[PDB]
């Protein structure tokens, strides 16, 4: 989730020990998602209150 | 172009009220700055570059246009001794390829000696020459040319005695009306390249003088590659 | 003809070299403003020196189509008929705007030119060397001569188009730059370990 | 780094040296963004998998 | 003169293509001497503008 | 996996539909194509790397 946006929601996030990468390649590079910052399933309201 | 309506000018807007200053700018852009440059100094120091560059543009236009260049050919030195430079220059290349291109005449420069007395100004150049065929159809039949041909603006009579290595030294000589090529009867004494003796016309006597011919030779010729010598 | 005259084709070809060298020097300058002031002074130096050269060959009455001009006199006028209208030719072609704007209103110079470029057709200056093609050119620029199917003026394009409505190009070019603009904003959270709402 | 009254954690990706010996150094000075200069006690965890 | 010339300045402006993120044009008059614009609302989807 | 949508339907024809008030449901995985992707950074939900 983009931290700038306030409207998103953090349905779903993973576990602690989860993350985001190519299994197969090693992980050189930061993750895209490390923690709980990964998010399974997220939700937005906007402000016309469409979801 | 778009639209069409030009403003007049409000000659008495200050009486207006409640209005804001709309000329801050002009006012304070010519205030007496003590310990400072004045703002409309400055801008116009620039305009006085940029315009009088600008007016030099004009000024170089009025003379090609106002002029009569062929009546005032003093340019006739930078036509025959351009010539003289390329047809070394052409030499040049040749001997890369050829050997036997340098074989009359290694050096490369130009010879300039000046005869008042004869009305004669002979100018010698070892460049690529020409053969007798090459005279009777390049020079006895004229073509762009100018180059040796502006000669004949100053000149009523041109004799040329030209060696290239095709070719034994041959002499042509016209006077506008008609032209004759022999054998040179010196021989290759250039070895190769065109030595040009010009019969001048009573007007052209200036040219003869010695200053006369360095001041050309500087005005239009000072970029030559080759060396140019003055007779002295 | 004459065998000086044909001394003059050299001569007047010449000054196409320098004419043609200068008029690249104009195209070097960038502004319009500056442009058109400095071509108003070609046109009225050129014509009002055009007037006077009509005139010198008007007394001297000399055919066009007849013996080299010979008088020093009469021979500048001709060298400046012959040569300045081959310049105005080079100028209307490379300037067509600029010159109709500057030059069809005034009644006294079509006519004046019209007597030159007759004058030149006459001599014959303009049928060998690749200047010849020039007069029939700037007739037909002019409208003194009808223009042909093919002919057309490559300078005289339409600056103004029309509105680019039509800008798919310029869509993709507005897409790029914020897709660029949404990439660095990606690789900004990278970074490492941020808080966690 | 897991913050123990907040509850933040914190990530960071350890790498082997030459001699495949793995090396990590935090300074709070330069970390100062990856905690948002959050001051406090944090339990120190190493995860392997 | 070159299109984009301000007649009153007598100079021609130096920034010609330009668009407004959070304006848009409602009114021009025929002279172009007023000129009104409507504010934007705030992003629907919450996007920074 | 799909990475064209058929017709008219295009990331701005369904961000204006989020607009007018319709209820969107986007199913991803592991072959995701572009246009997914490009709807979630519309919404500020970023997608990974296929």
């Amino acid at each position: 989730a983009d931290p700038d946006n306030p409207l998103v929601l953090d349905i779903l996030t993973g576990s602690s020990t989860s993350y985001s990468f190519f299994p197969d390649k090693p992980i050189t590079q930061y993750p895209h998602a490390v923690g709980k910052n990964t998010l399974l399933i997220a939700g937005l309201q906007a402000r016309n209150n469409a979801r | 172009v778009d639209v069409d309506g030009t403003v007049e000018e409000d000659l008495g807007k200050s009486r207006e009220g409640s209005r804001t200053d709309d000329e801050v700018v002009q006012r304070e852009e010519e205030a007496i700055q003590l310990d400072g440059l004045n703002a409309s100094q400055i801008r116009e120091l620039r305009e006085k570059s940029e315009k009088f560059a600008f007016q030099a543009e004009v000024n170089r236009m009025m003379k090609l246009i106002i002029n009569s260049l062929y009546k005032n050919k003093e340019i006739f030195l930078r036509e025959l001794i351009s010539n003289a430079s390329d047809a070394l220059d052409k030499i040049r290349l040749i001997s890369l390829t050829d050997e036997n291109a340098l074989s009359g005449n290694e050096e490369l420069t130009v010879k300039i000696k000046c005869d008042k007395e004869k009305n004669l100004l002979h100018v010698t150049d070892t460049g690529v020459g020409m053969t007798r065929e090459e005279l009777v159809k390049n020079l006895g039949t004229i073509a762009f040319g100018v180059g040796f041909y502006s000669a004949f603006l100053v000149a009523d009579k041109v004799i040329v005695t030209s060696k290239h290595n095709n070719d034994t030294q041959h002499i042509w000589e016209s006077d506008s009306n008609e032209f004759s090529v022999i054998a040179d009867p010196r021989g290759n004494t250039l070895g190769r390249g065109t030595t040009i003796t010009l019969v001048l016309k009573e007007e052209a006597s200036d040219y003869l003088e010695l200053d006369t011919i360095k001041n050309l030779v500087k005005k239009y010729s000072q970029f030559i590659n080759f060396p140019i010598y003055v007779w002295s | 003809l004459d065998p000086s005259l044909e001394i003059y084709k050299k001569m007047f070809e010449v000054k196409r070299r320098e004419q043609l060298l200068a008029l690249k020097n104009l195209a070097q300058l960038n502004d319009i403003h500056q442009q058109y002031k400095i071509l108003d002074v070609m046109l009225k130096g050129l014509f009002k020196v055009l007037e006077d050269s009509r005139t010198v060959l008007t007394a001297a009455d000399v055919l066009p189509d007849g013996p080299f001009p010979q008088d020093e006199k009469l021979k500048d006028a001709f060298s400046h008929v012959v040569e300045n209208t081959a310049f105005f030719g080079d100028v209307v072609l490379r300037f067509p705007r600029i010159v109709h704007y500057y030059f069809d209103h005034n009644s006294n110079w079509n006519l004046l030119i019209r007597w030159g470029i007759s004058f030149c057709n006459q001599t014959g200056v303009f049928n060998q060397g690749p200047h010849s093609p020039i007069l029939s050119l700037m007739a037909q620029e002019l409208g003194i001569s009808e223009k042909d199917s093919n002919f057309q003026n490559p300078f005289k394009i339409d600056r103004t188009e029309f509105i680019p409505s039509t800008d798919p190009f310029q869509k993709a070019l507005r897409e790029e730059e914020k897709r660029r603009k949404k990439e660095e904003k990606r690789k900004e959270i990278r970074k490492g370990p941020r808080i966690s709402r | 780094l897991h913050n123990q009254k907040t509850g933040q954690e914190v990530v960071f990706v350890a790498e082997p040296d030459n001699k495949n010996v793995y090396k990590f150094e935090l300074d709070t000075s330069e970390r100062k963004i990856e905690f948002d200069s959050a001051s406090g006690t944090y339990t120190l965890y190493l995860i392997i998998g | 003169r070159p299109p984009g010339f301000d007649r009153v300045r007598n100079a021609e402006i130096g920034n010609k293509d330009f668009e407004l993120d959070v304006l848009e044009e409602a009114y021009t008059t025929e002279h172009w001497l007023v000129r009104i614009y409507k504010v934007k609302d705030l992003d629907n989807r919450g996007l920074s503008r | 996996s799909v990475e064209d949508f058929g017709g008219n339907i295009n990331v701005e024809t369904i961000s204006a539909f989020i607009d007018g008030g319709g209820s969107v449901l986007v199913a991803a995985s592991s072959d995701i194509g572009d246009p997914l992707r490009e709807l979630g950074s519309e919404c500020g939900i970023e997608f990974d790397e296929e």
